[PDB]
């Protein structure tokens, strides 16, 4: 700033949510049940 | 994840691939326009948000039938500059084909499968759609397919040719097409499957009991035909069969590669309700030899091998019935070495019905393609039909001034009388 | 046992830690010694 | 403590083993989703023989699920409890064997023999004390025939000091699946007479007339034959995961069904087999229980028993019996036809008993023959073997990739020695 | 009341280390703003060894930013967790080296190295005692390569007993980030052998692969790759910031893992990677963490150590777990594969436990490796070298600011002098 | 502060300088007027109180090109001192505006550039445009760029000079205008990149489907390349490569220098639904042969360098993996000595399409700069188009009566020939 204050745009128009990392990091809380495993499955064929 | 890219040249390559493409639409829920409102991606690919656009490539010397497909319904569907068009047709020319006029647009061919093979991540195989008899067809058709091979070493192609007629024939240097296109789709080819006009003339008047169809009734059950083979690697079922699974269980020798094709429940609409469809009798009408979509009489040659399409709601012990039922008939024959003759392919969803169309909806379907010894007929009387054309030169001068020389019809003369040789030695019993 | 790291880091003193040690506290009983006297021990001035 | 890794290769062997820890698991009655949700303690007391602890009590199969192609991935999956299995073991390829046994073999599955040898010791490796390697795939296939007898193989002298038993199903002779059956299945069984310890031969064609004959389905489905495989296959360990009267282990039936080192080829059925119709006529006692077991259209195998002589066979038996009604039925059905068993073996039947059968059975029991029958399949498959390989038919596909028929011969000589001391043994 | 001096340089250090400072800031409680919010009273035990204490209650990290551009201090100024360290440490230059060896280390190397070298001593006297320093920077580039190893040599001729933890990735094998990659990766390592005292290797394509087949995600962004190099670099000083059972300082990791003075290159990986799904299937148990540890892709380096014999290897363990099960873990792989091992060092593995698990996991370790398997990646970069040094490709602007072409051909007699060490000790 | 000053001398200059600010006032939001309604010190000056004025010189001795811009929607933009006119243009000769009408022109030419270097706090370098078949483009360019390596040592020049065509010119002297001005290139410039018309007419005719565009959509496109290679100083972003990068990474050797330019996403507004544009499709349609800004054919030489600057939404995981699939195929051809050829730049913001342009809106594009050893072919051409008008030495008395002698020709010849000599020893395998 002009009086010496220091000044720093934080620069975060929720583009820091794509800026940041995504790596699990936690057993506790961990995501149990259908859609967890579903998520990660390739498409692959259809079923019938 | 499983692939499979399509190519169409010619008049017939286009117009097949304007119903099988029609066809793939309505399976898949692709709209016209090309937005669905898992499985898609055998024939399509998904591009940006919601969109997917065939993995095909539309080329032919003359713009008149690509054009079709520009200002078609089809507008949106496949992306604009994938359909290729040209200056001026080979016009039933192999030497115009081959290497006047196909040698500048075959660069810009491989320029687009170049494309779609790195949009791909696992290749299975290619579809070529093309007639044999026809200037485009064989010479633009020759030129794709040599490229392809070395470009793309040990793919295998799957060929849809069809062929002329013993009787029935529109173009005059048909046979010198056909022979000429013959000698390059021996050593290129993987799986080859022959088709013929009039036998499904021959259908469409008997079975389908209709008087007068043309070639989109034709293309129609043609594009049935591709979807039933293709079927497992898009929907599940109880014995998948892949595209690679096809060659090694109907190519017994690197030559003998050419396969008959036949549907067996093509019924029209009232008469369907009437008939009790069961899998035995859609079995014994498979091998029928009326049902057999390129004139040829099954029992002239011996079945050397042959795989089942089955589609819809077959259980696998009525397949395992009616096999050992056509096993034990005595009309049919197989070749003496080749004891274990049948491959199985059962898939879960029904055939679809296109609105407009003929066929009247099925809760089952069977694709049986077989390689046989009676394909020879084929191939004799063509080159009868080669032979006396040749004995004075005719249609020559058309061929010689434009790149060929005379030899090359003498060459490609062996190279049929060695199939020949080959069919009539493989179908002898020892 | 723990079911959050805030719940473990905590509870890491007094379970497995500095603080784990037993107390007489939580003994029982402290036990009665077989001392040698309860007199005057000999050499204590 | 003594606990069963399973490897299942083709789509054979995938579908047949979904449906196995689809029978087995209901029995330990842990749920689709791994959770615990059954009644009894029994249940708890073994369940390290096939599934780990995890935290959360969830219950992951000992599963290794192998194959070169997506598709048969996605129906394993797709269908119920298709989610129990660990996703690191799903282990995939891309191209396919397409039923080529030198593709299965040599190109395509060296570059994912490698994968699952690194799966397959990691789960050998976090578990304490292995019993064997419980394998199920085709021999008419070439996912689970050329690629499932690499890992053969390849584990035979990982673990030189462990069982092996093959649940693999052979080419029916009234049809065909595939058109290269005898190749697929000559070079495949060329494998197994040296690294599989134990080998158990099923049949198509059998378990159709099962399901026809004895059970009455009029259209027994895809699904319905592998519930027959899978029925045996969790009766041969009965006594590895439940208590019982007279334990049997998986090498106490290897060092009584085999008495020489070749002959490790097994004829399997399952014996409580009746209609939907005859189950409120039908009477569960023992003596019934044995008429339907050496019964000849009960094997679900190809062979027909009363062509060659009984070496050796088994009954394992599962719940509440008299032990003498168990044995003396066993020496009663030994007498009233005994050219039909061997002469040189005395006490040629062996009988074991668990005190846990299967839900909602009272009584149920397991038949494992090693009969001189099976020769008829052998020498069948060499039958056709012989005749396409003197025209080296379908062949060119199988040295193209650089496998010639030199081992050809080989597989032919093995076929032709496997069914010599067979037909020397009858004499 | 020992403490580590953290220095980051370049663009790599810089942003591994914003990424590094999002996570021992967070393990410690303490908020964006500054001041604690932390709900562990283990937390605020020991904040000297990363953090200064300010006036009302203010932390301070000791963190000595260093760039020769303002424009990556300004994404680190800009980020969250970047308001915490001191604007005076902020020292930069700007006309940049623009992936120069020479400009970073000889011209604009001498404008900007004695305005650091005043700051890092204000840090370092106000300390009570330094167990080491802390540098992150590249050796590809030339901004972090060049003043980064310029910044060793004068810190370790002023302090000349303390640690240097270096952590710098190498150029990538299959691809190259920038052109001169050879030339400044041979420079650096000439002048990091003989003034860094431990070295970590990192490199790209291994967390790569890491974030690829262990985590499962299809685009890895360019922060997952400095959290998995964060969640070592936090791992490495877990005893001096958390009570433990066996505790291990820099000085332990660095007298028990370097023989030689000149072998001191090591790699690491983080123990518990799991996908976000296959967490409920996984179960953790201390054998389970350490066939994770010793897998080769699990490694966060370019080398395969399955091609080189493990010299020595330390690991970190952490949270709640036995002292016998970590010990008579890292015996069984000691034990079931020993030819990967040196012979003539018994005990080749040193294990740590301390007994404070990091931010929400259960259990998890750090484990360092000093193999002989890295030197094929000093071959790598020695080859690259060879092929554009005789060519004299690319060297008229290092030779054009003073370094001539003398001081390449020792640079590369020592890159062939530390492959040569590497490659006897493994015979 | 990063920041960068562009010099636009000669037409050709004026005309792409009319559209790289136009882009660049886009990119930052600044309306045309000169108020914006941190990013923007790079090429603009915050001036009193919202007035932004360019860090650009237009400097041209024809008045009608540089009149246009005070007529334009730029008058209010530009300060017009910048605007440095003359009375009578060079008119096609590198002795013109070299010796008799450019030396009292050049000296208001350095004043202003002396007056925004003293403006800007920290300069990182110059951005010279000009086209060397034209009078003005090159004696002038010569005139300055020779006056700023002396002002102004070992500071960067990144110049952007267009080069005649094989086939397409406009003027009959530009062999004559090349050559002198390439002895002028060789010693005071440090990164050339290399332009020719002709290959930016057939990436309009193919890629952006329109059959008869002009200038100003040439330039429009050109102005992308310019932007996204210098984004890296404006936004932030993963990988940023600033000018000093580029001398480093992509000049080996002092005289070798000069580099092709080519932009990876060309697609029209209709195209773009159809077509999917990922990074792994990009890069491979970045390396094509008809994706470049100079008519030169890669396969004949090879690659000593290479510099793909990204914008937009690009994750440096398939970066990596475009890269790896480079290196793979045999066709992209390096030299044997660099096995380490490629610097990647990721940068954070989308291109930024102009109203009424003919590029459509893509989220990611690559700015693909780099070296070459084909590039010798477009001097040999030029030198020996040059050599045939030298032998008869015609339009030679113009150059002669305008001060310079006719020994500055022969020295220019022996300049080319040893760049002639230099890029085949270099690009020889060893
Ligand atoms: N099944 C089927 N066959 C067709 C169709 N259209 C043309 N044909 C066959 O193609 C033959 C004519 O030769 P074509 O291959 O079409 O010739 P072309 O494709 O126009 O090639 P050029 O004449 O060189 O332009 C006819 O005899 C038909 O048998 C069609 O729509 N369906
Ligand atoms: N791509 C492109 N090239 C241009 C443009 N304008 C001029 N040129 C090129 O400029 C060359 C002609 O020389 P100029 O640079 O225009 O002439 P000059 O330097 O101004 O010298 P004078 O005309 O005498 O004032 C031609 O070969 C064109 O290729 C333009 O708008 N776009
Ligand atoms: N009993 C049983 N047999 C099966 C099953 N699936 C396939 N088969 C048999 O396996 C043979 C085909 O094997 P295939 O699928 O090609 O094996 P793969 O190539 O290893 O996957 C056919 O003869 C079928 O009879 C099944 O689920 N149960
Ligand atoms: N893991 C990781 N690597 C990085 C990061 N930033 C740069 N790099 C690597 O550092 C190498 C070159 O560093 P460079 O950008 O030249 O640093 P500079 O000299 O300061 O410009 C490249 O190979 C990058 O892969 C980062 O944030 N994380
Ligand atoms: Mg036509
Ligand atoms: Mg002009």
């Amino acid at each position: 700033d002009g009086q010496g204050g220091y000044v720093a745009r934080p620069l975060s128009g929720s583009a820091v949510a794509l800026r940041a990392s995504r790596v699990p990091m936690d057993h506790y809380d961990y995501p149990v049940g259908n859609a967890a495993a579903a998520a990660e499955v390739p498409p692959g064929k259809r079923i019938v | 994840m499983r692939e499979v890219i399509s190519i169409h040249i010619g008049q017939a390559g286009i117009q097949v691939g304007n119903a099988c493409w029609e066809l793939y639409c309505l399976e898949h829920g692709i709209q016209p326009d090309g937005q669905m409102p898992d499985a898609f991606n055998t024939f399509f690919s998904e591009t940006g948000a919601g969109k997917h656009v065939p993995r095909c490539i539309f080329l032919d010397l003359e713009p008149t039938v690509v054009d079709e497909v520009r200002t078609g319904t089809y507008r949106q569907l496949f992306h604009p500059e994938q359909l290729i068009s040209g200056k001026e047709d080979a016009a039933n020319n192999f030497a115009r084909g081959h290497y006047t006029i196909g040698k500048e647009i075959v660069d810009l061919a491989l320029d687009r499968i170049r494309k779609l093979a790195d949009n791909c991540t696992g290749l299975q195989g290619f579809l070529v759609f093309n007639a044999v008899g026809g200037g485009t067809g064989s010479g633009l058709g020759s030129l794709l397919l040599e490229r392809l091979s070395v470009d793309y070493g040990k793919k295998s192609k799957l060929g849809f040719t069809v062929y002329p007629s013993p009787q029935v024939s529109t173009a005059v240097v048909e046979p010198y097409n056909s022979v000429l296109s013959t000698h390059s789709l021996l050593e290129h080819t993987d799986v080859a499957v022959m088709l013929d006009n009039e036998a499904i003339y021959d259908i469409c008047r008997r079975s389908l009991d209709i008087e007068r169809p043309t070639y989109t009734n034709l293309n129609r059950l043609i594009a049935q035909v591709i979807s039933s083979l293709t079927a497992s690697l898009r929907f599940d079922g109880a014995l998948n069969v892949d595209i690679t699974e096809f060659q090694t269980n109907l190519v017994p020798y690197p030559r003998i590669h050419f396969m008959l094709s036949s549907y067996a429940p093509i019924i029209s609409a009232e008469k369907a309700y009437h008939e009790q469809l069961s899998v035995a009798e859609i079995t014994n009408a498979a091998f029928e030899p009326a049902s057999m979509m390129v004139k040829c009489d099954p029992r002239h040659g011996k079945y050397m091998a042959c795989c089942l399409m089955y589609r819809g709601d077959v259980v696998p012990k009525d397949v395992n019935a009616s096999v050992a039922t056509i096993k034990t008939k005595r009309t049919i024959q197989f070749v003496d070495w080749c004891p274990t003759g049948f491959k199985c392919g059962i898939n879960y969803q029904p055939p679809t019905v296109v609105p407009g169309g003929d066929l009247a909806k099925v809760q089952r379907a069977v694709c049986m393609i077989s390689n046989s010894t009676a394909i020879g007929e084929i191939f004799s009387r063509l080159d009868h039909k080669f032979d006396l054309m040749y004995a004075k030169r005719a249609f020559v001068h058309w061929y010689v001034g434009e790149g060929m020389e005379e030899g090359e019809f003498s060459e490609a003369r062996e190279d049929l009388a060695a199939l020949e040789k080959d069919f009539e030695e493989v179908g002898a019993e020892s | 046992g723990p079911r959050s790291w805030a719940e473990d880091c905590n509870q890491y003193r007094t379970t497995r830690g500095s603080k784990s040690y037993s107390t007489l506290e939580d003994a029982g009983r402290v036990p009665e010694r077989y001392s040698r006297t309860n007199y005057v021990p000999f050499l204590a001035e | 403590m003594r606990e069963i890794v399973h490897i299942q290769g083709g789509q054979c062997g995938n579908q047949i083993g979904a449906k196995f820890w689809e029978v087995v698991s209901d029995e330990h009655g842990i749920d689709p989703t791994g959770t615990y949700h059954g009644d009894s303690d029994l249940q708890l007391e073994r369940i390290n023989v096939y599934f780990n602890e995890a935290t959360g009590g969830r219950y992951v199969p000992r599963a290794i699920l192998m194959d070169l192609e997506p598709g048969t991935m996605d129906s394993v999956r797709s269908g119920p409890y298709g989610q129990i299995f660990r996703p690191d073991n799903f282990v995939f390829g891309q191209t396919g064997a397409g039923n080529n046994w030198a593709k299965g073999h040599y190109t395509e599955g060296a570059e994912l023999i490698d994968s699952v040898l690194d799966v397959v010791r990691k789960e050998a490796e976090s578990c304490d004390c292995l019993q064997g390697f419980q394998v199920c795939h085709s021999l008419g296939g070439g996912t689970g025939s050329g690629m499932g007898t690499l890992l053969i193989s390849k584990i035979r002298e990982e673990y030189p000091d462990r069982m092996m038993l093959t649940f693999s199903v052979v080419p029916s002779p009234k049809v065909s699946d595939t058109v290269v059956e005898p190749y697929n299945a000559t070079l495949s069984v060329h494998q197994l007479v040296e690294n599989a310890d134990e080998c158990m031969v099923l049949d198509n064609e059998a378990l159709y007339d099962i399901c026809f004959r004895t059970l009455k389905l009029t259209t027994p489905t895809f699904g319905d034959l592998n519930h027959l495989i899978s029925a045996v296959m969790s009766g041969i360990t009965c006594c590895l995961r439940f208590p019982g009267q007279l334990n049997a282990d998986l090498r106490k039936l290897a060092v009584n069904l085999i008495p020489f080192p070749r002959l490790h080829f097994f004829m399997v059925g399952f014996t409580p087999l009746t209609s939907r119709g005859s189950q409120q006529y039908r009477a569960l006692t023992v003596p019934e229980l044995t008429q339907q077991m050496w019964d000849a259209k009960n094997m679900m195998c190809a062979a027909d028993p009363r062509h060659g002589r009984y070496l050796t066979a088994s009954a394992l038996f599962r719940g509440r019996m008299s032990t003498k009604e168990v044995d003396e039925q066993m020496l009663n059905v030994q007498n009233k036809n005994s050219s039909y068993f061997v002469e040189w073996i005395p006490n040629n039947v062996k009988s074991s008993v668990c005190d846990i059968p299967p839900k909602g059975l009272k009584m149920s029991a397991t038949f494992i023959g090693n009969s001189t029958a099976i020769q008829e399949m052998f020498k069948r498959v060499s039958e056709q073997f012989t005749a396409m390989f003197r025209r080296k038919a379908f062949l060119h596909w199988y040295t193209g990739e650089g496998m010639d028929e030199m081992e050809f011969t080989e597989a032919e000589s093995n076929m032709n020695d496997l069914v010599s001391e067979y037909q020397q043994y009858q004499d």
